[PDB]
């Protein structure tokens, strides 16, 4: 455990300071419940952080990343297993 | 038979010297050692001497083709979030002090 | 910066051998250049001919990068410790000729955050240097002298191998997007190629039933 | 796709090295032919050439180079079949034996604990863990090879500033582009983490050779 060069999995989060004048967000049912607060992502890493991968949203927000995006919003509204059919997610998106 | 000394010695010559090559805010770990045929025991056996969160050693151990190096620079402090935790801090601001 | 507000000091570092595995030295400039000059240039030859009207110009071998520098070395004001012949002994022993080899050091530039296109450090050999001393002590002690610098670019044939098989590989992949045929895909395929490739090698070598056996999405390869 | 990238960038041993020893096949149980037990069961015609194209493909993925010679049941599973096969790799003489599970579309599975020998790497995985061996090999530690490896141990003890920072990151394109032809490097990330001060974390994305 003496000091050394090695090899690890885990990844850092920095903080970035950079702005854009144009900022999606990600209205949807995601894999895992959270708050009602929307969570700011700065690459795909810190979408992994805060939800599994996998669903449609984890699949949207990546193409956003690999298509040249920077910064987007995540706001959910639930989890997957309270998707019924779309007038349910109409009235979801009309809290 | 081979004399055997306590690395010490070396270092305080380490530490002079490098006082005027790179500066006094500068670790002198990481420095070959002379005169030195080999450590009397092999790194192996210092895995429980390190502990980045308590009191812990400062190595010296040798590798191929580098030869025998200091490996550490801190000093005996122990507490995580003390400043004086590297001999090179202590000795930066016992120079401002001065 | 980011962290700290050191001054970057320039360094030269000579070696034996072209690929850098037996260091000689290395000495460290005392004061930073205020300008770097490179110069690149390349021949060409005009084509004549006695039965066509085109202009053209056929590439000739270009001559070797080119560096330039002037360093300052002082021993007279506060601070300035050390000698300048000590300074001047171990430059010129850098670029001088090795005893063992026969020829001159394979010299590294590196300075900072500086890049001497596309590489941290200038990989070369001394092309000259001149030494003008401007003030001496009462014992002839030289106490202020500037050389002047320059390199022509000598690198390593180990990158130069890499650099050119990345850029040009022997073997490239494509992938098959919407409404794309067997000629736009060797096209796209065969850019990076040496020598292109044909859409009947390109089938061939992908084992496809016709011209047009392959589906959006799959993957495709072009050798030689 | 993945036999594609394997045949590109090559295969070989897994790194740290792994090894495997399958388990034993009771041989004294495989005794009767497939086909001939499935005649027997009037089982449809159509359904033998279903349930032996389901047999070679499943194969196949389990070993592409493989060729079958022979099919077995287990005389203890008389209509979940336990299925010993018998195949040739390529155009050569050497023949292994593989365990496997039938089920009646017809689906087969394999024992999981089959193959042995050394677990193998291949295509990106290859040259992914290539990389991964250059970081960990200090000049000076391969016999007859002094000069292979990454050498990040020097510049171990030094003030994090933002000269270790960029002499880290030159270092490490320097290193890659000498020892690794088949990968390119695209970027280079240093940062301090937060909740320990005193240790750097490098980001290294790299690009396959020809792979746009």
């Amino acid at each position: 455990t003496q000091p050394s060069v090695t090899i690890t999995e885990n990844l850092i989060f920095p903080k970035q300071n950079d702005s854009f004048i144009g900022i999606p967000v990600f209205i949807g049912y995601t894999s895992s419940p959270v708050d009602k607060t929307a969570i700011k992502l700065h690459s795909l890493a810190d979408f992994a952080r805060s939800f599994p991968e996998s669903g449609l949203m984890y699949y949207s927000v990546r193409h956003f990343f690999e298509n040249g995006g920077q910064q987007a919003y995540v706001l959910s509204l639930g989890t997957e297993q309270q998707l019924s059919d779309f007038s349910s997610l109409i009235t979801a998106l009309q809290q | 038979n081979p004399i055997v000394l306590s690395p010490t010695a070396a270092v305080a010559a380490v530490i002079q010297r490098n006082d005027n090559q790179q500066g006094v805010w500068t670790a002198p770990a990481n420095i070959a050692l002379s005169k030195v045929i080999s450590p009397v025991r092999a790194y192996i056996e210092a895995n429980a001497l390190f502990n980045p969160d308590g009191t812990s050693l400062n190595l010296v151990r040798s590798f191929p083709g580098k030869g025998i190096r200091i490996w550490g620079c801190r000093t005996l402090e122990n507490t995580h979030d003390s400043p004086w935790s590297y001999i090179q801090t202590r000795r930066l601001v016992s120079y401002i002090e001065a | 910066s980011l962290i700290e507000r050191g001054l970057s000091k320039l360094t030269l570092t000579a070696f034996k051998d072209r690929e850098g595995k037996i260091s000689v030295g290395s000495l460290q400039a005392m004061y930073n250049p205020d300008a770097i000059q490179l110069d690149y240039q390349t021949h060409y030859q005009q084509d004549e001919s006695v039965n066509h009207t085109r202009k053209s110009s056929h590439y000739v071998s270009s001559p070797p990068a080119g560096l330039s520098l002037v360093l300052l070395f002082d021993a007279s004001m506060p601070g300035n410790n050390i000698p300048v012949e000590t300074q001047l002994t171990t430059l010129k022993a850098l670029c001088a000729v090795d005893p063992s080899t026969h020829v001159p050091h394979f010299l590294k530039i590196k300075w900072g955050k500086m890049r001497w296109e596309n590489k941290s450090y200038f990989a070369g050999r001394a092309s000259g240097l001149t030494i003008n001393y401007t003030l001496f002590d009462r014992d002839a002690t030289p106490l202020r002298a500037s050389a002047t610098l320059s390199l022509v670019a000598d690198e390593s044939f180990v990158i130069q191998a890499t650099e050119q098989q990345l850029k040009s590989p022997p073997v490239t992949t494509v992938s098959v997007t919407d409404m794309l045929t067997l000629p736009l895909i060797a096209l796209g395929a065969g850019a990076s190629l040496a020598s292109g490739i044909d859409y009947l090698s390109l089938a061939w070598q992908n084992d496809l039933d016709n011209l047009d056996d392959f589906t959006p999405g799959q993957t495709l390869q072009a050798q030689e | 796709t993945n036999k594609i990238l394997a045949d590109i960038y090559g295969r070989g041993w897994a790194f740290p090295p792994q090894f495997f020893i399958g388990e034993r096949i009771p041989y004294e149980d495989y005794s009767s032919d497939l086909n001939k037990y499935l005649s027997e069961k009037k089982i449809e015609a159509e359904q033998i050439v279903k349930i032996q194209a389901c047999i070679k493909e499943s194969v196949m993925c389990y070993d592409f180079h493989a060729k079958i010679t022979s099919t077995q049941v287990s005389k203890q599973t008389n209509l979940p079949l336990n299925i010993l096969v018998t195949y040739t790799l390529g155009d050569s003489e050497i023949s292994q034996k593989i365990q496997g599970v039938l089920r009646v579309p017809p689906q087969f599975s394999i024992k999981d604990n089959s193959r042995t020998g050394i677990a193998i790497a291949e295509g990106t995985q290859n040259v992914l863990q290539s990389i991964n061996i250059l970081f960990l090999t200090e000049p000076g530690e391969r016999i007859m090879r002094e000069d292979y490896g990454c050498g990040l141990n020097d510049y171990l003890f030094a003030n994090i500033s933002d000269e270790l920072m960029t002499d880290i990151q030159t270092h490490i394109e320097e290193r890659v582009l000498r020892y690794e032809p088949r990968a390119e490097i695209t970027s280079i990330q240093v940062n301090q983490r937060t909740n320990l001060p005193s240790t750097l974390h490098v980001q290294v994305t790299y690009a396959l050779r020809g792979s746009d």
